[PDB]
């Protein structure tokens, strides 16, 4: 329910299930083979 | 040309131009027009895909706020022998008094727009007991009208006058006044006369007065005293506005005319809007590292 | 070829050839009433040529501490030609209004006159809380003078006045100012003799300026009223 | 009946709430709209419009003296003749303006600007000017060989009598912010200072001293922000008459 | 539940408002319709009947004796006969009408008025009269070269026995307002005036004085707007036997 | 939300970006091409 | 109007409420979004990083000194080299880790845990450990031939300096719960122990003493549930110049 | 909005706008032609 004129009023916003952990934990760019990385 | 504009202007880039006819930073202000210089023309620029909003600044968002009118405080006590108000205050409605509202809605010389009227109501035991939840009426009689002399007047039965009642306790009361002018529009300013003789107003057009807020408190007297602070916001909607005006600058001195004095010395003084500087070669805030 | 103009106006013409493209204030041109605008039901008269002409005003002299003048519209006409007599016959008037504003000087002189309309220029007074009575404000065809043109006499501001619909004469470039005005009023006809709808004003920005022998420089306006109709016939008022 | 519960926020009054509320007058019917000329509908159509800045804000300046800027000939080279402050937040030649004025009732602020100079000499009056605009971060240039590195505009007096300065949005933010500080990096825009690129050169008959006159506006990707109560109003007391509206 | 808030505005009684409300007495069957004569469905219609004027409001005059104008037979020519005042919200001849009447319950007003005169002399009086309605802004005129200048009928008292002078809606502004300040620019309508045109000329048996009776309604172009208590009733106290009702 | 009798009761509206600004910054009749405008 | 009724919970604040409430600054327009790098959204991918623990955590050890454990040469085989508590609520080398710090805003938890070793001696030492995990319900295994009945890996010094002991998911239950009591069946995750499986051996020029690094952080498997207040951080007065926001 | 079970219950109606003024202002059957009535 949100019955104003301006969008940030709105309710939270508990949808956003994508994740890219892969930006935290593998920031290489060789995709290490899961095989030695080095 | 009218267009829809709901976001600030993109820039183009543009290159190196060498021109023989061709000068557009150069203008006639004589004219009247304002320079049509583009910012491409005159520097070498970059594509900006400008996303800013507008809308803040639409005449509606501009002046669609609830802005204090009208601040009356009065005793609430028995009065069989004071000179003021009586339990009750009459107010001729006006957007003159305070100065926040009159030099937003002076921006224009033409308003057209309903009036959102809310009505906040807060009391004080005089110099402890509680505060009471009392009733109070707001009546609306058009300017010029009866208004009551008396609390307990029977003009207060309001037979075809708009009336309010509400509480203290409750959520200030709120009504629409419409857009009541006998023209299309209010005049915000009107160089003339009200009357057909020589003796009436300079620049109060009656047509534009909404009309007198006749509020008392409902209730009987209390055996002690209270002062009752009654403040009036009015909001402007649905409004259309004409003629941009330049703004006030020297102080408001009376809600009946723009007469002008001005501050003792600048900032806002009449030989001086602006603020001093040493000279036009001194540069106030300058940056020394 | 905005230099040079020519304004015929019934048997009145005005040419200047250091114009500076004329102002159509708002973008608006002067009309008749429409029907479905109108409002009192007597057919109206239309004098056209009798009142759609150049009337010119007594000129003033622009000097070194000149301040500016006024003139307020249609007070200043109220009493000229033609006009002034649809004016005192009739309870209600509608009309636009043609102005032109002339200065020359030589070569050798300075000087920027802001020639602007200004729609409900109400005026204040100076330090009083009395407002301006009748006698202040209704001047006629002589009009008046700013008190203190740097906030317009009404405690705004000569610097914001560039809002309104004006144009400069700055001698140096032109000779002439020329500005169409509309009918501008919250009501579709109205009484001339109680209400201004404009008022033209005319401020010395920069002063008059030379170092050759002096001459009298005045300013001179004329102005042509448009379209003009009249309601509400009955005898002259004067 | 319908089951419900009341929130945090019911009952108070938000000056800037949108809501319908309880027609007074019912059945009103308003005066038809009449045309009438010179509608505005969005205050960013009042900043475009271009109006006289205060560059002569000195002591010895009276009224409309301070409208502007006096230019005589001179013997030496490449000299300064005025600057400008581009702080509108602060009390500057900016801030009575059309633009000055309306964006005093917002917060931040965003957009090019644009400074037109009509030169009020004689037409005999003759000389070449340099407008610089330069970006902040350090002092404002005082010779001519610093200030225009920056942004400028070599003018020409001439038949056409004005040029425009561009002040481009030139800005590491997509805003910038009206607050007091004038030196935050959030604030400051930098400087236009003028220069002599040659000389006011004028007969012996036209005057010797020629007037500028300064003019501001906003371009149109101009955008205001956060409104705000406006620092150029107040009052400490109730205006005279207003007690008369009780009376 | 249903998540809400209250407004401004709640809880407040306002007296014009328009909301069903719980019904006192459930299943109760009105009296079924019945036609009637005479159905008034809007005011306008009881304002576009005519009704008499008092145009001789003057002491000496009693009762039904100030509803009508003695017109007698003159000597000289072009004479005044009476004048009417146009001021509805102040008191006048036009206030105890139906158009008075209901208008007084409003503040604006905006349309055509007509006056009707019967004369009611005898058969064998003849005579001519100029009715003249002057726009405002001057005095009323006093002279019959002045007044019809203005708007006017010429009557010849013959078979039929009335005319009609139209008040046509002659006004700067959409509507008129009821204020008290009857000299305002948007308040007075102006003057009508009754002349002599030729002369009272009767029989020595006709009365050599003859009555006029003056009609005012509206007509269908009129409208009134925005809804007051009428000036035109009020208490002091109590009305007589209004205490019984609680005994 | 408006559930009142009257359309001036409703709401503010802000929704009009229709924008002229050519009526305040060039009301001469001559468009001035963006070129000498004398 | 609506019949309504208000429920128990009506007008209450709740802090973890979900509405929507009414916008202070009517058209508003923010800043357009720019791509910035590194968007979280989801706090287990936090978790994910790995991040050091404190396993030295003892007096003698200062700073940085506890984020590391030194290795020595023994002469005895089968030694006990360090272990690791698995207690995340209450203080131990799991706390302070990126896992430790996220996982203690909550109560419940659930997913394997990953530990990662990296030898820091030289190039030169050689050597083997055994990294045992074992799951609850006894006394820590003090000897090698104990610990390793458990989840274990044998490391090998070389090349790759690093290994992972995965911690499994070991539990009856969904979740363990965040509670003080570590001995209790629904907090208690077991021990990590690392004993020698050969022997730290080095050249006389090497150090004779060489340091591993400990890592930890959950797999994706990993849930966190019951959101709560971190012990982490508190406060018994105002911070300084908490005061001047309010002068 | 009404959610009463009973008719009367109901709001104001402010749409008759049918009008016969002719009933008070012409009560003949000779409709006048607007001509001398008599």
């Amino acid at each position: 329910i949100n019955f104003y004129k301006d969008s940030y009023a709105a309710s939270a916003s508990k949808q956003d299930f994508s994740q890219d952990p892969s930006k935290f934990t593998e920031p290489v760019v060789e995709g290490l083979k899961a095989a030695p990385v080095l | 040309i009218e267009s829809i504009i709901k976001t600030a202007t993109d820039t183009v880039k543009s290159e190196i131009n060498a021109e023989l006819g061709v000068v557009p930073s150069l203008n006639a202000v004589e004219t009247g027009a304002t320079s049509n210089t583009e910012p491409e023309e005159a520097i070498q620029t970059r594509t900006v895909i400008n996303q800013h909003g507008v809308s803040e600044t639409l005449v509606e968002n501009f002046l669609s706020r609830a802005a204090l009118v009208s601040k009356r405080s009065f005793e609430y006590k028995d009065h069989t022998s004071s000179t003021a108000d009586k339990n009750f205050f009459k107010w001729t409605i006006n957007t003159r008094s305070f100065v926040q509202l009159r030099r937003k809605l002076e921006l224009f010389t033409y308003l057209r727009f309903d009036a959102e009227i809310t009505i906040l109501t807060t009391v004080a035991v005089n110099g402890y007991v509680g505060l009471p939840d009392l009733t109070l009426q707001a009546m609306f009689v058009p300017t010029g009208a009866l208004t009551p002399e008396k609390q307990d007047s029977f003009h207060w039965q309001s037979g075809s006058n708009a009336s309010v009642f509400f509480k203290i306790s409750d959520p200030p009361a709120r009504i629409t006044i419409p857009f009541m002018c006998i023209n299309s529009a209010y005049s915000v300013f009107y160089d003339g006369f009200a009357g057909f003789e020589k003796n009436g107003l300079y620049g109060i057009n009656p047509a534009d007065t909404i009309g007198n807020l006749c509020v008392r408190i409902v209730n009987e007297h209390q055996p002690v005293g209270f002062t009752v602070t009654v403040r009036v916001y009015m909001k402007p909607k649905h409004i259309k506005a004409w003629a941009p005006r330049p703004p006030r600058t020297l102080p408001y001195m009376s809600i009946a005319n723009a007469n002008y004095k001005g501050k003792e010395r600048a900032p806002n003084a009449l030989s001086a809007i602006i603020g001093n500087r040493d000279s036009v070669k001194t540069m106030p805030h300058n940056i020394v590292n | 070829s905005d230099r040079v103009l020519q304004l015929k106006l019934g048997n009145s013409a005005i040419v200047t050839q250091e114009a500076a493209n004329y102002c159509c204030a708002y973008g608006e041109w002067p009309n008749y009433l429409p029907d479905h605008e109108a409002v009192a039901i007597d057919k109206p008269t239309q004098p056209e040529t009798a009142t759609d002409r150049f009337y010119t005003l007594k000129s003033v002299k622009w000097e070194t501490g000149s301040t500016g003048w006024w003139w307020k519209l249609p007070d200043a006409l109220n009493n000229i030609g033609m006009f002034g007599q649809n004016v005192q016959h009739h309870y209600l008037y509608r009309s636009g209004f043609l102005i032109h504003v002339q200065c020359n000087a030589t070569k050798f002189h300075q000087g920027a006159l802001l020639v602007v309309a200004i729609p409900e220029h109400q005026r204040g007074a100076h330090n009083t809380n009395t407002s301006p009575g009748f006698d202040d404000i209704m001047k006629g065809e002589e009009g008046g003078t700013f008190n203190h043109p740097y906030v317009l006499d009404d405690g705004t501001s000569l610097a914001c006045a560039t809002i309104f619909p004006h144009q400069w004469i700055n001698l140096r470039t032109n000779n002439s100012a020329t500005i169409v005005l509309p009918w501008m009023n919250a009501a579709p006809m109205d009484f001339p003799l109680r209400h201004n709808q404009w008022t033209l004003a005319i401020i010395p920005v920069v002063p008059l300026g030379t170092r050759t022998t002096s001459s009298m420089v005045p300013i001179t306006v004329s102005i042509a009223p448009m379209c003009c109709e009249f309601n509400g016939l009955r005898h002259a008022i004067t | 009946g319908v089951p419900t519960y009341l929130l945090p926020g019911s009952g108070q009054f938000l000056t800037t709430d949108d809501h319908s509320s309880a027609p007074a007058l019912p059945c009103f019917n308003p005066t038809p709209e009449m045309h009438i000329p010179g509608q505005v509908r969005n205050m960013l159509e009042v900043v475009q419009v271009e109006s006289m800045m205060e560059i002569n804000n000195t002591e010895s300046a009276v009224g409309m003296e301070r409208l502007k800027v006096d230019i005589s000939a001179l013997t030496d080279v490449d000299q300064l003749l005025f600057n400008i402050p581009l702080d509108i937040q602060l009390d500057g030649p900016l801030r009575n303006t059309l633009v000055g004025n309306i964006s005093r009732y917002y917060t931040h602020w965003s957009g090019s600007l644009e400074m037109t100079f009509m030169f009020c000499g004689s037409f005999m009056a003759a000389g070449k000017l340099i407008l610089c605009y330069t970006p902040p971060g350090g002092s404002c240039p005082t010779t001519r060989e610093t200030a225009m590195l920056g942004t400028h505009i070599v003018w020409d007096f001439g038949l056409q009598s004005s040029v425009t300065l561009i002040i481009p949005w030139i800005s590491g933010s997509h805003y910038r912010m009206f607050n007091n500080d004038a030196k935050s990096t959030n604030a400051n825009v930098g400087y236009v200072t003028c220069f002599m690129q040659t000389n006011l050169i004028v007969p012996s008959e036209s005057s010797d001293t020629c007037s500028l006159i300064g003019f501001i506006a906003a371009k149109d990707d101009f955008s205001l922000r956060l409104m705000r109560d406006s620092p150029d109003i107040g009052q400490l007391d109730h205006l005279h008459a207003a007690e008369a509206a009780y009376q």
